């Protein structure tokens, strides 16, 4: 399944606090598989 | 404003529980026959009135095919029978009768 | 306040004389403080000959490259630093050079004129330059789907005759036409009896007279040693070309019946017919709305980008029809509504549509003759194809004569039953063959 | 004789609610009417971009006193035109048909103007018509450099798109577009005028019909210049690019030097197939180029700011050398080299460009409709060729020099191997 | 018919010098008709 | 050593990355706004880079 990282159909919304935490970004990378 | 337009709505309270569409919870404007006039009127609601008339139709396709009704309870009133339907509709007759107008000049 | 009919006798009428050798002058005076001045010839590529052919296209370029009196780029500096402005253009019967400029350098301007036409350069080295100039401007014009295809329907519709040519000329003339060549195309064309000098804006035509009688009596006589270009009459060929590309993206369509020319009094009748059928594309506003059924149908059920009709004349001919662009499953569809607008209009013609494109043709003739530019152009145009000037308020009287019965009588003259050029280009697999074509002309039921 | 008659004056009025009036009687065949508001994409904020796109799309819609379908039949009917162009600054509302005719076509300007209705099922029949209209538009890669300039160059107001953008497309509402003409449809924001009209008939439309209040007032949302690039990577054969500065606000004197400055360097060619051997930009540049190449100036004045600068095509790789000579050959008006026969040449080709700009009706109409919003008054040519006389040639030098001096702002698209970022001129 | 304007299907292209000069632009206007 | 001995194409090229700063602003409808503000750090194995690490 692609990937992308970079935190060191409609998806789904974030709305509190607590689910908003972990979401900035921290250097990009694109994965591709089988 | 009189006793005698007043039995007239009595006559026509009584027709329209006679009719019986509201014993399948249903709204006069959700029985109309589609023509294009109608059609229209219909592409015209707003998102609730639309989604609300889907729901109220499928209710009774249901009932109708077990051939029963809902309890008196819940049968629409005739004095809360909104004609939802007919400002739409009445417009959409008004600019067809515009456009025959002008085709005959 | 002044009604429409009394708004079309106050235009002045255009002033006309003639020298002494041939060349007419004619002018429309206005109180404007800008002008615009330019000859009027005629020469084109339906005078050509295979062999000499893109010749006046050819002498376009250099016109503006130097003269004997101003070599080099000292004729542009000239008009530049006056704020003038200076163009030429060239038909397949007509040829231009005009020049816009302000009231008060309207005597220098009649004189740059003047030395254009009678003395140019033609430097050898100007011409290699202009011949690798106009090789790459057919590489563009190739791109532009429009001007092939219509390129294509005359080169079908006039098969054998002069007005197939393109007024570029093929590649092959372009690499070979020689300075001999063009010369000889400058004697034989530009003579005093073909040319126009006309001016439009805030003159009088005393002045304008005065300098055609300074500036352009050194042309040649009126007689010319016997070699008059005569324009023989052009066969009209029913016949269809397909240009067959389906890297394009969309299909240009163009076709045509013969039309009468210019001197015609069906041309009236004629415009108003295609007016009902008018002309779309994609960023009109009314869509459903529009008073054309083509237009309306195209609106609703997308059967096109664009189409418009036309009425191209020329001498004792013409193109009389339509084109269009649409996708490659549409075009069928497109020519069934065009072809039954067409039939339609010969057979049950009503009085208020008829009234409609009376209506547009009058906004159109008076809004295209706004400006000094325009009027001009119509005067100069219209002495070589009427030879006199024709006042609106004439247009207009040819115009109310038209009812419905007249363009039932004069569609069917032209439309009815008809052998049409077309001319396919792009994605046209689903253009309809040319019998089918052919038998859309009729209605059975007529 | 063949002569034309006495040319009436042009008239002007300001009534006291702001409404602007101007009319000539022409005696023409044809009537044009125009409806000029402050009321561009300027105005727009970020919560409702493109609003005053789609609102120029929708002048055929249903109105209170006619259906959309008698709009469009009434005036196809007797053969005129209903047309909106839209400046960042202004829209404008234009209306043509033969003068026997304008009694129709002013109730349709008023209904539209006045009297939108907006539906709901309209409004959204209509939005994929943006994506058309705007499609259509950026056909033209010089569309979306100029788009892209003003994205650079500003903060706010005249940074906004006069086209809607993509994400905005299906979701602008009946209700913006109802604010939209409540705020700024007024009658202080509103200039009315006529050809082969009479002066008391639109005044009389103006005072019966025109007089809305309300809304918002002149607001002082001053556009912020900033300076920035904005680089387009895509696959045009050529690069496009244009480099300005900010210069002078519409209507005072050191525009009309910035405007004689632009026919000092180039603003467009007068003859066809010409080497445009009076262009200086052009000449510099062709220098140490012979590749097929473009360059002008560029002059765009607004009420409150302007931008000049110069605008460059070239192939790619001959992109930075374009560029180099042309911002070079600035920087040599800048530093006082500068003929006074240049200046009378150019002045020559300003004061010629000027009157035939006005020529036509359309031309004419457009110039009264913006001058009367801009400067709630008109000024005959004659006076427009005195102020461009006034200019003298060390306020050409010195509008050069604020080119030189000021922060810039570049918009490019192409193939920008070789086009240089602002710090790299 | 749909216009911008700005000097002072696919199209059509440009190869030469003398057909590119009048392209380079010189403020925007977008307009629309029926 | 068989199969990935590979000669030519490029050497390590020096074509150096060359920061220059600027900003790039995406008006779009998003219901909240990310950002990003960044300076030209160190490049990576440097001590410095340990220093931003641990900032
Ligand atoms: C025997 C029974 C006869 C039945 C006749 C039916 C008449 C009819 O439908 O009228 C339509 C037809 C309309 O044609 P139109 O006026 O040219 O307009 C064309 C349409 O716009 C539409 O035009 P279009 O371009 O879309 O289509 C052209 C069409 C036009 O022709 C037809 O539509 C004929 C319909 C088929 C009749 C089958 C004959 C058997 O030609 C055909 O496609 C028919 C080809 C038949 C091939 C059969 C091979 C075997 O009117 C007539 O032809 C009536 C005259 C018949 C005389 C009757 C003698 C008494
Ligand atoms: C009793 C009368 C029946 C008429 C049938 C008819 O005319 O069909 C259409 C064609 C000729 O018309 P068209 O194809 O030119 O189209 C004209 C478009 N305007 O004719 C034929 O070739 C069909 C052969 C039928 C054999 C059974």
């Amino acid at each position: 399944r692609g990937v992308a990282g970079a935190l060191r159909d409609l998806k789904r919304s974030v709305l509190c606090r607590e689910s908003l935490r972990g979401q900035a970004a921290g250097p990009l990378v694109a994965s591709v598989s089988l | 404003v009189s006793a005698s337009s007043r039995w007239l709505e009595g006559i026509r309270k009584w027709y329209y529980n006679a009719a019986g569409f509201n014993k399948l919870g249903l709204m006069r404007d959700d029985t109309i026959h589609e023509n294009d006039d109608v059609k229209e009127a219909i592409r015209r609601l707003p998102e609730n009135l639309y989604n609300d008339r889907v729901f109220r139709i499928k209710r009774a396709l249901d009932l109708s095919m077990r051939q029963q009704i809902l309890p008196k309870e819940q049968w629409t009133k005739y004095e809360e029978d909104k004609s939802y339907l007919e400002p739409y509709l009445k417009e959409v007759i008004r600019e067809r009768k515009e456009r025959e107008e002008w085709a005959k000049k | 306040t002044a009604t429409y009919a009394q708004a079309l006798q106050s235009v002045p009428e255009t002033q006309v004389s003639q020298l002494d050798n041939g060349l007419r002058v004619a002018s429309e005076q206005s109180s404007q403080p800008t002008c615009t001045v330019g000859v009027w010839i005629d020469a084109g590529s339906r005078y050509e000959s295979e062999k000499n052919n893109g010749a006046g296209y050819f002498v376009e370029h250099l016109a503006f490259k130097g003269t004997k009196n101003r070599p080099g780029n000292a004729l542009e500096k000239e008009v530049e630093s006056m704020g003038a402005h200076l163009n030429a253009y060239s038909t397949r019967e007509h040829t231009a050079y005009y020049i816009k400029a302000l009231s008060k350098d309207l005597p220098k301007a009649v004189e740059l004129l003047a030395d254009i036409v009678q003395n140019c350069s033609l430097e050898d080295s100007q011409i290699e330059k202009e011949r690798d100039v106009i090789l790459q401007e057919l590489q563009e014009n190739d791109t532009s789907m429009r001007d092939v295809v219509f390129n294509y329907l005359h080169a079908t519709a006039f098969q054998g005759t002069p007005l197939a040519q393109s007024v570029e000329g093929p590649s092959e003339n372009v690499r070979k036409l020689s300075r001999a060549d063009l010369t000889e195309y400058l004697s034989r064309h530009y003579k005093a009896p073909r040319m126009v000098l006309a001016a439009a804006g805030g003159l009088e035509h005393r002045q304008l007279l005065d300098l055609a009688q300074k500036h352009f009596s050194g042309l040649s006589g009126t007689y010319d040693e016997d070699a008059v270009p005569t324009l023989s009459p052009c066969r009209f060929t029913g016949s269809q070309i397909c240009h067959r590309e389906d890297g394009l993206p969309l299909a240009h369509v163009a076709i045509a019946v013969e039309g009468p020319g210019w001197a015609h009094p069906d041309n009236v009748a004629l415009q108003v017919a295609n007016a009902i059928i008018g002309h779309y594309d994609c960023t009109y506003g009314g869509g459903a709305h529009l008073s054309s059924p083509l237009a309306s149908i195209a609106a609703t059920n997308k059967l096109c980008q664009s189409f418009q009709t036309f009425n191209i004349c020329y001498a004792d001919t013409g193109l009389l029809g339509a084109h269009f662009v649409c996708d490659h499953m549409s075009i069928d569809d497109m020519m069934f509504v065009l072809q039954g607008q067409w039939m339609r209009l010969c057979t049950s013609a009503t009085e208020s549509e008829v009234l409609r494109g009376k209506n547009l043709l009058r906004n159109a003739l008076v809004s295209h003759l706004d400006g000094t530019t325009p009027v001009c152009e119509d005067i100069g145009r219209s002495l070589l194809t009427y030879g006199r000037r024709i006042p609106l308020a004439e247009w207009e009287s040819r115009i109310a004569e038209v009812d419905a019965r007249v363009v039932r009588e004069v569609c069917s003259k032209y439309f009815y039953d008809q052998c049409p050029a077309v001319a396919g280009f792009g994605p046209i697999e689903q253009l309809p063959d040319y019998n089918r074509i052919r038998s859309g002309m009729f209605w059975l039921r007529f | 004789a063949g002569v034309p008659p006495h040319p009436q004056d042009l008239e002007f009025t300001r009534l006291p609610n702001g409404l602007v009036i101007a009319s000539l009687e022409n005696y023409a065949p044809a009537s044009r009417i125009g409806l000029f508001i402050k009321a561009g994409s300027r105005y727009e904020n970020s919560n409702n971009l493109g609003t005053s796109h789609l609102l120029r799309l929708a002048s055929s819609l249903t109105t209170k006193g006619a259906s959309s379908f008698k709009i469009t039949r009434g005036i196809e009917a007797v053969g005129g035109k209903l047309s909106v162009t839209s400046t960042r600054e202004n829209m404008a509302y234009t209306v043509e048909c033969l003068r026997d005719d304008v009694d129709i076509l002013m109730e349709f300007l008023l209904n539209v103007t006045t009297a939108p209705e907006f539906r709901r099922w309209e409004v959204a029949a209509l939005q994929p018509q943006l994506r058309i209209d705007k499609a259509v538009a950026l056909q033209n890669p010089q569309a979306h450099v100029i788009e892209n300039l003003h994205a650079a160059a500003y903060r706010n107001a005249l940074a906004n798109s006069l086209y809607c953008p993509d994400y905005r497309i299906g979701k602008v509402t009946p209700v913006e577009l109802h604010d939209y003409v409540q705020n700024h449809f007024t009658s202080a924001r509103m200039a009315l005028i006529g050809l082969g009209v009479s002066h008391p008939v639109l005044k009389q439309v103006a005072e019966q019909f025109l007089n809305i209040r309300g809304g918002l007032g002149l607001s002082g949302a001053k556009a912020k210049y900033h300076g920035g690039e904005i680089r387009e990577q895509n696959g045009d054969s050529l690069v496009h690019a244009a480099l300005v500065a900010e210069s002078a606000a519409i209507g005072s004197a050191e525009a009309n030097a910035f405007s004689v400055l632009q026919h000092v360097l180039g603003a467009g060619p007068h003859v066809k197939r010409g080497s445009n051997a009076t262009s200086s930009l052009y000449q510099a540049v062709a220098k140490g180029v012979h590749q097929p190449f473009d360059v002008s100036a560029f002059n765009a004045s607004y009420s409150d700011s302007g931008l000049f600068g110069f605008y460059t095509i070239s192939q790619a790789a001959s992109a930075g050398d374009v560029i180099k000579a042309a911002y070079n050959q600035v920087k040599t008006i800048a530093q006082g080299n500068l003929s006074n026969p240049d200046v009378q040449a150019a002045k020559n080709k300003l004061k010629a460009g000027y009157l035939m700009s006005v020529e036509s009706s359309e031309g004419f109409l457009d110039e009264v409709g913006s001058q009367a919003l801009a400067a709630g008054s008109y000024t005959p040519p004659s006076t427009v060729l005195q102020q461009i006389d006034a200019v003298a040639d060390a306020d050409v030098i010195n509008a050069a020099k604020k080119f030189v001096s000021g922060r810039k702002s570049m918009a490019a698209s192409g193939n920008l191997g070789h086009t240089p970022f602002i710090d790299e001129l």
